[PDB]
């Protein structure tokens, strides 16, 4: 539709007139990577800091610390086994594989 | 013009003597034929099929005439042809001059305010990279084009080396074909 | 057209009866079992001699084959079903994908022993699975799940009023149409077709694109900032024509200084008195430059 | 029955060790020795094919990251959807190559794990690959994909390409500030450097200058004080605007 | 700089590249498409592309500018102007090998002059229509032959 | 009856955006440049490409300069430009002058 509007865009727009100096103090984190890295990350003067981080390597990386807390809180998915518990019943289960005990073993 | 700078062939192209000795003119059927006695003399450059439109050319000591003894760059009839061979047959020297002229000369037929360089400048132009024939032991493809100003500058790398022997020659680089010729890259890029 | 390649390619698959499996999931299934107790022979060890663990394992490797294989030998059903649903949504074959998927899941799901077609079962899944797929990487910007669910619904809606209104409904008359404020619709379809690239050239020839010939209200004067700070500092500036302690008691008035307003007994809290203290001295040098040259000096600021 | 004697399949992979699987050298003086006898064709072939064998030989960088696996992307705001008004917005689709991937290696990767008769994954790696290349350029290979209105689409390829050629780009002149177009006249009280002057001209344009001149003699506030004048246009405005003239 | 010797040449290995990318991603996303705002894996983990908005860490929490270099507890990102974005890069990463079109989809793509094989072919590799041999025995088949 | 001081400006190109409001601002041409090349005011052109071309800065930046008059915020660089780089790695391109 030719006649220019204004589309529009997202985002502020500072007035923020930099200067430099007088900021906030700072603070930093490192952490480790898998590899190894220390990923160093800074920080504002003071809060928090993790215990890992997902690193610019898109990897992940605990402290640059010793500090070293948990690892564990995966889980398994299904198994189609577990799809067998499901609809299914084990000792038919235990024998049919027993049945191919036969079948294999009979030649 | 335009061609006369892209150097093609002249529609209107005129052949164009080579040794000298005299002539075996011989017309016909608008082709007329030709046998120039070279001077060497022996074995004469003929042609044959020469359509009387463009028919014979003129020499003062006069008007084109068979017998008469014959002459190198010696444009053969009337018309225009290719420099290429010009070179190819003599180089630029003239050629360059004559092109030059070729291209005043139009300007003649304009009658303007004209000086020459701007060619000259050119000139410098469509020979610049002499061939690349056979590198002999300079492995480089033959036919292919090299600045000969490089190519000499390569050649010195020659060094004995088993006297690199490269092939190449003068080279008449059409404008556009020309320009090809470069290195900026990123400039063709833009092409 | 690879697929082409593909769909031949993949109709080297040889299709089969519908009791194979019925061992088969015996068998293969026999499998799990077979890794299973099998895992229990591992933790304890206790292998049974070679023979069992090639009968075994290798059967292992018969279920392995048998289903794969007969999976396989069903695709081409996948394959199938799959093709129509096209000129919507996703690569066919990604499309597919997916139904490999809802296969897969289903696949995984079905107890033969309960006598079934179950790749007709599975056609959940396999259907529905993708048809979540869509419900899924259909937008470059999707929709939360329920939108698009009553929207399908309407523009579903959309054709049944045009069509058989003989021509599109109209608004209001779809809101209620459909019992609703017509304003919904309207994000709805807002919702609908995306706002067109801006890739596409400018309609036409067309030497440009669509955004060509657009500059956001948004836009950068040049004298704000300019002056703003030209203001601004111009302004500390005149944050010193006075006192002291009213600047941290002021600029914190706002967090001007720190860039955060407060609370008088915030600030004040500082030099310790009373919001009575506070904003009496405060407003009151306010007065001081609610004056005017107070002002003036900075008034064209205004 | 047998295998154990060797590898045997496809992909780079396979190949890019190809590319580890070699030694210049032996292919280069291979070449050499090659054409230095043997001749033509096959040696033109060669020989050529020698040239790029030099290529790398020569300089310390291999052929091997010809393979693919990392790769980068777009910064942000490059392939901008920017809110078209009316409830409106568009980008570099394409970005969608990017996407439709992501869809992938999310997908067929997230497949992986699973595992299959790859096929399967066969058949959308390579279209991943494919894709991407689409990423590089369209149709370029095969069917273009096209947007809808079977709009096919822009390429990486692209860019300096066409038109756009940020090359092209610049050689092109273009519509810049303060633009003196206009009929004219001689004027035969002249003099070299003289020149008319229709004044309300870039007297309109020139104030910038007095814009920070004016209040200089302190008569506007701000500038939007003067300016916003400009608007006033103020027969002081004539005066020092002499000045700047 | 000022002060350009001309311009070397050449490509890149995924360590730049990696060794450059603020990260990837991994969804085909962006943003809220209602509240407008982007996302992570979805286009526009600004956080690793910079705000929208000069110094602001996108949980919000700070947007002054004596806030400024700054690492975000909260949502990550630093602290000033977006439009580094644009300026940042990110990067991309497979799940297999792949290839680069102009050799193989060059004309005459090299990858035969970088090879001298089948090229027609060869794709069929990359497109996968028939393996071929990427190693080789010699000793069993020798000895063992 | 036309020129342009200033105004709107492409939201993309954000050249002059040209129109009723807007003078247009003249566009301007290639010769042209070959003009100042026959010159080479360099600079000049630059500076337009630069400038009341779409100099966000300058614009922005010398525009303050102008408002504050003074020694010029001297010819910066291609910038942009710049972008390029990126629009090459982008590709595996990396490369560099030195
Ligand atoms: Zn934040």
């Amino acid at each position: 539709a030719d006649r220019v509007l204004r589309g529009s865009r997202l985002g502020a727009v500072s007035y923020e007139t930099d200067r430099n100096h007088d900021l906030a103090p700072r603070q930093i984190a490192r952490y480790r990577t898998d590899n190894g890295e220390e990923f160093e990350v800074p920080f504002a003067d003071d809060a928090e800091i993790p215990g890992t981080w997902l690193c610019r390597n898109g990897m992940e990386g605990t402290l640059i610390e010793g500090d070293l807390p948990e690892p564990k809180k995966v889980k398994p998915p299904r198994t189609h086994w577990d799809m067998l518990l499901e609809r299914r019943s084990i000792e038919e289960l235990e024998e049919l594989l027993k049945e191919r005990l036969e079948l294999i073993r009979s030649r | 013009v335009q061609e006369l700078f892209e150097a093609r062939v002249p529609r209107g192209k005129a052949p164009i003597a080579d040794v000298t000795g005299r002539v075996r003119l011989e017309d016909g059927e608008r082709f007329y034929k030709i046998t120039i006695v070279p001077d060497d003399g022996g074995e004469e450059v003929v042609y044959d099929k020469i359509s009387k439109r463009q028919r014979l050319r003129v020499f003062k000591e006069r008007v084109l005439s068979d017998g008469d003894h014959v002459e190198v760059g010696q444009q053969l009839m009337e018309g225009s042809a290719d420099p290429h061979e010009v070179l190819r047959v003599q180089g630029p020297r003239e050629v360059q001059i004559h092109l030059v002229r070729e291209v005043q000369e139009v300007y003649r037929a304009q009658g303007v305010s004209i000086h020459d360089k701007h060619i000259e400048v050119i000139v410098r132009q469509m020979l610049r990279r002499v061939t690349i024939i056979d590198s002999g032991s300079t492995e480089f493809l033959p036919g292919s084009l090299i600045d000969r100003a490089e190519f000499e500058a390569e050649n010195r790398r020659v060094v004995a080396e088993g006297g690199e022997p490269a092939a190449g020659r003068p080279v008449l680089m059409g404008i556009t074909k020309a320009s090809l010729a470069t290195d900026s890259w990123l400039s063709a890029a833009s092409f | 057209d690879s697929v082409r390649a593909y769909l031949k390619q993949i109709g080297k698959v040889a299709l089969l009866n519908a009791e194979e499996e019925v061992e088969l999931a015996k068998r293969i299934e026999a499998g799990l079992y077979a890794t299973q107790l099998m895992t229990e022979l591992s933790e304890r060890g206790e292998k049974l001699p070679a023979a069992q663990r090639r009968d075994m394992m290798w059967i292992c490797r018969d279920g392995d084959r048998a289903k794969n294989h007969l999976l396989e030998a069903n695709l081409r059903l996948v394959v199938s079903l799959a093709k129509r649903y096209t000129g919507r949504g996703m690569a066919f074959l990604d499309l597919i994908q997916e139904g490999n998927l809802g296969l897969i899941r289903a696949v995984e799901k079905f107890d033969y022993t309960k006598g079934y077609k179950f790749s007709t079962y599975a056609t959940w899944w396999i259907r529905q699975a993708i048809t979540r797929a869509m419900a899924d990487q259909a937008r470059t910007i999707r929709i939360p799940v329920h939108m698009v669910e009553v929207i399908n619904k309407l523009g579903r809606i959309q054709r049944e009023l045009l069509q058989d209104l003989g021509r599109e409904p109209t608004p209001e008359e779809l809101a209620k149409e459909m019992d609703i404020t017509p304003e919904k619709v309207l994000e709805i379809q807002q919702y609908a077709r995306e706002p067109i690239s801006l890739d596409q050239t400018i309609g036409d020839e067309g030497d440009s694109q669509l955004g060509d010939f657009i500059e956001d209200s948004e836009a950068v004067v040049a004298v704000d900032a300019v002056s703003f700070t030209l203001l601004q500092d111009q302004l500390q500036s005149v944050l010193d024509t006075l006192s002291e302690r009213e600047a941290g008691v002021v600029r914190l008035r706002f967090g001007l200084t720190d860039g955060q307003p407060r609370t008088l007994d915030e600030i004040g809290q500082v030099y310790g008195v009373t919001r009575e203290r506070i904003r009496q001295i405060e407003s009151k040098t306010m007065s001081k430059l609610r004056h005017p040259s107070r002002s003036q000096v900075l008034r064209d600021y205004l | 029955r047998y295998g154990e004697y060797f590898t045997g399949a496809m992909g780079a992979e396979s190949i890019q060790k190809l590319i580890e699987n070699f030694d210049i050298d032996a292919e280069a003086e291979s070449l050499r020795d090659v054409i230095r006898n043997g001749k033509g064709q096959k040696k033109l072939r060669a020989l050529k094919r020698l040239k790029v064998v030099a290529a790398f030989q020569q300089s310390g960088n291999s052929p091997m990251g010809m393979v693919l696996d990392a790769v980068p992307v777009i910064p942000p705001e490059l392939r901008p959807m920017v809110q078209l008004d009316g409830g409106r917005f568009a980008t570099s689709d394409l970005n969608d190559l990017y996407r439709r991937v992501i869809n992938r290696n999310n997908r067929l990767k997230r497949l992986i794990d699973l595992g299959a008769p790859e096929i399967i994954v066969n058949n959308e790696k390579r279209m991943l690959q494919e894709s991407v290349d689409a990423l590089f350029d369209n149709g370029r290979r095969g069917r273009p994909v096209t947007g809808p209105g079977n709009r096919p689409l822009k390429s990486l390829s692209d860019l300096l390409k066409g038109k756009q050629g940020r090359f092209r780009q610049n050689l092109l002149g273009k519509r810049v500030d303060y633009s003196g177009r206009s009929v004219i006249v001689v004027g035969p009280q002249l003099k070299l450097h003289q020149c008319g002057l229709p004044k309300l001209m870039a007297l309109e344009l020139f104030k910038p200058f007095v814009m920070k001149r004016l209040v200089d003699l302190n008569h506007a506030q701000n500038i939007k004080s003067a300016k916003r004048m400009v608007e006033r246009q103020r027969p002081q405005v004539w005066d020092v605007l002499e000045e700047v003239i | 700089v000022n002060f350009f010797d001309e311009l070397r040449i050449g490509l890149a290995t995924a360590e730049d590249i990696r060794q450059w990318s603020y990260g990837e991603v991994k969804k085909p996303e962006t943003i809220n498409y209602r509240t407008l705002k982007p996302e992570k894996d979805g286009l526009f983990c600004e956080k690793i592309f910079g705000p929208t908005r000069d110094w602001e860490c996108y949980c919000g929490k700070y947007k002054r500018v004596r806030f400024k270099g700054i690492i975000c507890e909260r949502c990550g990102v630093e602290v000033t102007r977006a439009k580094v974005r644009r300026e940042r890069m990110g990067h991309i990463e497979l799940a297999a090998p792949v290839t680069h079109i102009w050799y193989f989809k060059g004309v005459p793509s090299r990858l035969g002059y970088l090879l001298d094989l089948a090229p027609k072919d060869l794709e069929k590799i990359i497109y996968f229509a028939a393996y071929v041999i990427t190693s080789v025995d010699e000793e069993m088949r020798h000895n063992e032959l | 009856i036309h020129a342009r001081s200033t105004g709107p400006y492409s939201m993309i190109t954000q050249q002059p955006l040209g129109g009723k409001a807007q003078f247009g601002g003249q566009r301007f041409g290639e010769m042209e440049c070959w003009a100042m090349q026959a010159y080479g005011a360099a600079y000049t052109l630059q500076e337009l490409l630069t400038i009341k071309s779409d100099d966000t800065v300058g614009r922005v930046k010398v525009y303050e300069a102008i408002v504050k008059g003074e020694n010029i915020p001297e010819p910066g660089i291609p910038e942009s430009f710049k972008v390029l780089l990126k629009e090459l790695q982008s590709l595996c391109l990396n490369v560099e002058v030195l």
